[PDB]
């Protein structure tokens, strides 16, 4: 079922600059549903985590120009989607959000040495609002320390 | 004192008269003949006064018991037997003449009939009390198999009127009440 | 320590006290499971998990929730088969009081009667005194709801919000926190704090299939035993 | 000790060991299993023989209480022809007083008060025994029921009595339960008697099954047995 | 049962009864209780606690009305409290259905008592744990008598029970004299349920009752609100 | 051994011991055999006597026209129990008209005995029986216990050392189908001979022989009419 999920993200890496953007929005709530359901082996939380790796991936390559503020919005307006229709646990505790974070101040310490420091600084506050009153548990911290480490 | 009962294809119908008498005086025009027992079983009782309304109540108070135990809707014929065991063990201490007519979800429409003697029997109409006796021709010549609902109350509208016309016991009012899987329709007239 | 034989039946003991009373109240804890009671201002809501350790076993009947009268239901913790030994007593008296008096009965009047007979039970001493608690709710004319605790020793006290079962300390403890700061109680309210303080007493967060709620309301008296679809329903919507 | 001679004492920490000790003496008695599929249920007891030690047909612990309604009794056998007398007196009495057939969640209920009637006083001890009770109706569909020494009573798909109890529904649920005709559940049942117990205690061992659905039109009678026999020739197809 | 009926109390060695004496001890440890008799009228004064915020006090009542002019109130358990008040309402009225009279104080606590006492001689039971303090003001002038687990009547003046009420005992020795009004009595009684009893006294903390010449009268709270200002 | 008393104390081990004492009740009394062919019911009894100028004490007791049994325990429970079965036999001739099936009957006695069995104060009935009864399906034997359990046996045997008496009848069960009464009964005969020490035997005053059949009303024989029977022995061999 993930090879389904595999070819999608295989559609999206492939037509990033083709296809629109709204596609992916498009996309965005069938892998919403996929990250949603957990079975024993066909779909898991690693395949889960990284097509998120690889849509991400795909949303800082679309942002890595001046135009920042799509990633941040869609994965925010993907994150508050994601709250409204699950319960209280949104599906796991590390794999869809302790990875994307550390893959977004890695991309971010990637750029600070080419950016200016606008859309970063954009991109720190807007994670500080995120990891103030979203996800402030243990498992992982290290993700936050280097985090404010790169912020000062 | 008339009572009547006819059954069509949905519920029931049932019907008295509301006057009663202590021999020549009218202790009470206007008179509940008939008795909620369960929301869905009605009867309609004749005969004495102390007598029917001793043995509703205690009926009620087995039926209810029952049937919370039971966590179900009962059924007519269940609350026909009940008022048959009293009726047949006190037969020598109780003058009463009692219908029972109710809608069941199991067996739809019923009318039962529980004379002085203490038996019991189903029917599709059923009459009783001491006005009954003169309009035994007229039921039999009128009644026709598979009745609407409003042909039924059509019809013992003019069977209850006829006896209280020609009875001097029976008359006073006409209380009238539609039993069905939906709810009871209970209504008072005169003509 | 033990004078005659105050260990074994219901006599006194040189303290003052006796023992086989208060063997009972700890006889309810064999049960394993807790029930939970809140009154609010137009509701009275009763929150009960069970446990299904087989499959081979129905989803039926199992569920505490019984119903006395059409207006008042009720609770069981404790064994279970004195509990229903307990119901059909209060079934009974239930409906005495309609035949005799003519008027239905109230919530209150009917935890005097079956503390009376735990009592007797405790008194008479060649007879075991029945382990198994009760909770009752129900909506009076002019005196809006109530909520009612009979025990095994027998006594009884009207409350606003109060759990029984194994976990009380932790759970009365919560309940404490939550009145005493004086919120608002109107329906969604009501129901929303009788599952976290379960939730949070328990530590589980569960599934939608364990517990089973029998709220009462002002505007619809009849004692209501709510679905499973619509319970996953409030459980969602308190759920952020 | 000191506390489990009667059964009004409770133990200083609040159960009852004559109940206890009446439970684990059912548990010593041969294995009987009940399982009903969607148009009726199958009762299964494996039964021992000695060497010769009666007939074909003594003592057999199918009883037949109402026209349909059966019994699996297994434990203490003396007092399990009690309370056939009496289960058979109760649904006597409904047909009197009422007049259509008993319902199976009533004879549950009516039965294992008397069962927790006497374990109370110190007169009376426990029954020793453990039994289903197994049902069909077309306004109900089958129910399969089942009491403890204690009195708990409640409905199960498929349950089991003696010493094999965990041993054999562990088994029983590897089953369906809906998409099966008890035609062929006849023969289901009769492996898993064959599969557990195997001959190193007791050599010789009987096979009674009974049956009541859907095709016996609501009347419970005994398989016929002598007549094609095909539970016990496709029960030993497993010898590996 | 079966036919037993053997009396579970017999005389010590010593020679007195063990489990009347154990039956005493229950009450000294129960809920502090006073009552006062001043000329005018009878005070009952309870002390009711609540372990909770989760309590209701529109329900459990402590003061317990009799007749008309017949109050009751208890110092030792619960549960046994309900029975003998239910015992003694109806051994109230086959007084009042032959004479056709309200029943004398003395005369209930004469039977009430009798009913106790003869509870204790018989078999398979144990006695009360539950000591009373009944009041009224019949024929003029007022009374107030106090049982006990034995089934012994007194007639005080003033007495209290329950915990440490040797200290009460003591404090009413020097608060009561000859004679008070009913008001003064009532400033006492809280005085003196005042000494045991802990920081919130709030009108839900005390439960008082009281018998006129009018007849019984229970305080609803909002009196006690209004005259525990300046109590004691 | 403080729950080795009363009725009512069930056990740690799950073991009711006054039950399991009056199962040694059954074994202090003398042994006798009971069996069945298609036609015939005969069971055969072994007297003891008090002394050598006292009467033996008599073990078969006649019931009704069709129903006799055997004593294996206690006698005033003996009495006890026949007098209760007596009565239950003649109600049902006085109602119903017609002799009672011996399979309903016993299912009377399992009744009766439960009782005593479980209420404080009583004892257990000390004793076992074998009935032996006909009907219109056939011959019957039935063996009881103070346990309140009743077996449809088709030959056993109670009392005192009757485990070679069963050793007997378990080689040699085939045989009691086709036979007719005179090998019917010397083959019952030699069952309690196995009971016997090797110094003395049956000498027509410590033996009775109950036969109930078709066209038979059931009959007792004693120390008269056992010489046409003791006919046609054998000694045992060394």
């Amino acid at each position: 079922m993930a090879d389904g999920g595999s070819e999608r993200a295989d559609g999206r890496i492939v037509k990033m600059e083709v296809d629109y953007s709204a596609t992916v929005d498009q996309r965005l709530p069938e892998c919403a549903k996929l990250a949603k359901e957990g079975r024993l082996q066909e779909v898991i939380e690693t395949l889960l985590s990284l097509e998120k790796q690889t849509r991400t991936a795909s949303d800082m390559v679309s942002t890595s120009r001046i135009l920042v503020a799509v990633v941040k919005m869609c994965y925010e307006a993907k994150e508050w989607d994601l709250l409204n229709e699950n319960i209280m646990l949104l599906s796991k505790r590390r794999s869809q959000l302790k990875q994307a974070v550390a893959k977004m101040v890695q991309q971010c310490c990637t750029y600070v040495e080419e950016i200016t420091d606008l859309p970063i600084k954009l991109r720190l506050i807007d994670t500080l609002r995120m990891v103030t009153e979203g996800k402030i548990y243990v498992e992982i911290e290290r993700a936050r320390l280097t985090k404010t480490l790169a912020t000062i | 004192t008339t009572i009547m009962a006819v059954q069509f294809d949905g519920g029931v119908v049932l019907g008295a008269d509301s006057r009663t008498t202590t021999g020549s005086y009218i202790a009470n025009r206007v008179t509940d003949k008939l008795t909620p027992i369960h929301d869905r079983i009605f009867c309609c009782r004749s005969g004495s006064a102390a007598d029917t309304q001793a043995v509703a109540d205690a009926v009620t108070y087995q039926l209810g018991f029952h049937s919370i135990e039971l966590n179900e809707p009962p059924l007519v014929h269940t609350a026909a037997s009940l008022f048959k065991e009293m009726c047949y063990r006190y037969r020598e201490d109780l003058m009463a003449g009692i219908i029972i007519a109710g809608w069941d979800p199991q067996e739809g429409g019923q009318v039962y009939s529980v004379p002085m003697g203490g038996m019991m029997v189903r029917q599709s109409f059923a009459i009783g009390g001491s006005g009954s006796s003169y309009i035994y021709g007229y039921v039999d010549a009128t009644y026709r198999e598979g009745m609407t609902k409003e042909e039924c109350l059509q019809f013992t509208a003019n069977a209850l009127a006829l006896a209280m016309e020609r009875d001097g016991s029976s008359g006073g009012v006409i209380r009238l009440a539609a039993i069905a899987e939906s709810g009871v329709e209970r209504q008072v007239l005169l003509g | 320590s033990s004078a005659g034989f105050d260990r074994h039946i219901t006599i006194f003991s040189p303290e003052g006290r006796l023992y086989q009373v208060e063997y009972a109240f700890k006889a309810i804890n064999q049960g394993g499971l807790t029930s939970v009671a809140v009154r609010g201002k137009d509701c009275a809501v009763i929150v009960t998990q069970k446990k299904v350790p087989d499959k081979l076993l129905d989803s039926s009947t199992v569920t505490h929730l019984f119903k006395i009268t059409e207006n008042i239901g009720c609770v069981m913790t404790g064994m279970t088969a004195d509990s229903r030994s307990q119901v059909q007593r209060a079934r009974y008296e239930a409906a005495n009081w309609k035949y005799k008096y003519g008027y239905e009965i109230p919530v209150d009047m009917l935890c005097k009667r079956i503390a009376d007979i735990s009592q007797v039970y405790t008194q008479n001493a060649e007879m075991r005194p029945l382990g198994c608690c009760m909770i009752l709710i129900g909506i009076d004319e002019e005196q809006g709801p109530q909520v009612y605790k009979c025990d095994p020793a027998g006594y009884y006290c009207g409350f606003k919000a109060t759990a029984a079962g194994v976990k009380q300390t932790e759970s009365t403890s919560f309940l404490e926190k939550k009145v005493k700061k004086k919120f608002d109680w109107t329906f969604e309210q009501t129901v929303e704090t009788a599952i976290t303080c379960l939730s949070t007493v328990l530590s589980i967060d569960f599934k939608p299939s364990e517990i089973e709620v029998g709220v009462v309301t002002v505007e619809n008296p009849k004692f209501r035993i709510l679905t499973e679809a619509e319970i996953d329903a409030h459980l969602v919507a308190l759920a952020e | 000790t000191g506390y489990d001679l009667s059964a009004s004492t409770f133990s200083p920490d609040g159960r009852v060991f004559q109940v206890e000790y009446a439970m684990k003496a059912v548990e010593n008695s041969s294995t009987a299993i009940g399982i009903r599929c969607k148009d009726g249920v199958v009762f299964g007891v494996e039964k021992l023989v000695l060497s010769k030690l009666y007939e074909e047909g003594s003592n057999k612990r199918l009883f037949n209480v109402d026209r349909h309604v059966g019994m699996a009794v297994a434990g203490l056998l003396a007092d399990a022809r009690s309370l056939a007398d009496i289960a058979r007196e109760e649904a006597s009495n409904f047909r009197s007083n009422f007049g259509y057939n008993i319902p199976l969640k009533h004879l549950a209920d009516r039965v294992a008060m008397y069962v927790h009637a006497y374990t109370l006083y110190s007169a009376v001890r426990p029954f020793g025994c453990s039994f289903m009770l197994g049902s069909y109706s077309v306004n109900d569909g089958a129910q399969l029921y089942m009491i403890d020494p204690s009195g708990v009573s409640y409905g199960y798909w498929g349950c089991a009595i003696g010493k094999a109890r965990q041993a054999a529904k562990t088994e029983i649920e590897k089953l369906q339960m809906k998409e099966m005709t008890c035609r062929d559940i006849v023969k289901e049942v009769a492996k898993i008697i064959y599969i557990v117990h195997d001959e190193v205690k007791d050599k010789a061992f009987e096979l009674e099954l009974s049956w009541v659905g859907e095709l016996t039109n609501g009347r419970h009678e005994i398989v016929p047995k002598d007549i094609r026999e095909e539970a016990e020739k496709y029960a030993k197809e497993s010898l590996k | 049962e079966r036919g037993y009926s053997f009396s579970l109390t017999t005389f010590s060695p010593s020679g007195k009864l063990v489990q009347i004496e154990y039956a005493l001890a229950a009450v000294a440890g129960g809920a502090p209780s006073v009552g006062i008799k001043a000329a005018n009228g009878v005070v009952l004064a309870t002390e009711k606690k609540q372990k909770s915020i989760l309590y209701d006090e529109r329900s459990v009542h402590k003061v317990e009305p009799i007749t008309k002019h017949i109050g009751l109130v208890y110092s030792g358990m619960g549960p046994d409290y309900r029975v003998l008040v239910h015992r003694a309402r109806k051994l109230a009225q086959q007084y009042y259905l032959v004479y056709q009279e309200p029943i004398p104080t003395a005369q209930l606590v004469q039977r009430v008592a009798s009913v106790m006492q003869e509870y204790t001689q018989s078999g398979g039971v144990r006695p009360f744990g539950v000591s009373l303090l009944i009041c009224g003001w019949n024929e003029g002038r007022p009374y107030l008598f106090q049982s006990d687990p034995s089934g012994a009547y007194f007639a005080w003046k003033a007495t209290a029970m329950g915990k440490n009420y040797v200290n009460g005992k003591t404090f009413l020795e020097k608060r009561y004299n000859e004679d008070l009004e009913l008001e003064d009595a009532i400033h006492t009684a809280i005085l003196t349920l005042k000494e045991s009893f802990e920081g919130q006294m709030t009108e839900d903390n005390i439960e008082v009752g009281i018998c006129n010449e009018a007849g019984f009268r229970r305080l609803t709270p909002t009196e006690v609100k209004d005259y525990l200002a300046a109590i004691a | 051994n403080q729950y080795d008393n009363d009725v009512t104390v069930w056990s740690p081990q799950g073991r009711i011991h006054q039950i399991e004492y009056a199962m040694e009740a059954v074994k202090q009394g003398s042994a006798t055999v009971g069996l069945k062919s298609k036609t015939h019911a005969v069971l055969v009894a072994l007297k003891r006597a008090q002394s050598e100028l006292a009467a033996h004490q008599k073990k078969i007791l006649h019931v009704d026209n069709h129903i006799g049994i055997s004593i294996a325990g206690l006698t005033a429970d003996a009495r006890l129990l026949c007098n209760f079965m007596r009565q239950e036999c003649l109600d049902s001739r006085f109602v119903f008209d017609r002799p009672l099936p011996v399979s309903r009957l016993v299912s009377l006695i399992g009744s009766k005995t439960q009782i005593p069995t479980q209420r404080y104060g009583r004892r257990p009935y000390g004793v076992g029986l074998l009935i032996a009864g006909y009907d219109d399906m056939g011959p019957h034997i039935f063996q009881t216990c103070p346990s309140a359990n009743y077996f449809d046996c088709r030959a056993m045997s109670i009392g005192a050392r009757s485990q070679s008496a069963r050793t007997y009848l378990e080689r040699h069960m085939s045989e009691f189908m086709e036979c007719n009464l005179n090998e019917l009964v010397k083959h019952g005969l030699r069952a309690l001979r196995e009971t016997l020490p090797a110094e003395q035997d049956l000498t027509t005053k410590n033996v009775s022989i109950g036969i109930v059949g078709k066209d038979l009303e059931f009959t007792i024989y004693d120390d008269d009419d056992v010489s046409p029977f003791l006919e046609g022995l054998e000694e045992r061999p060394q």
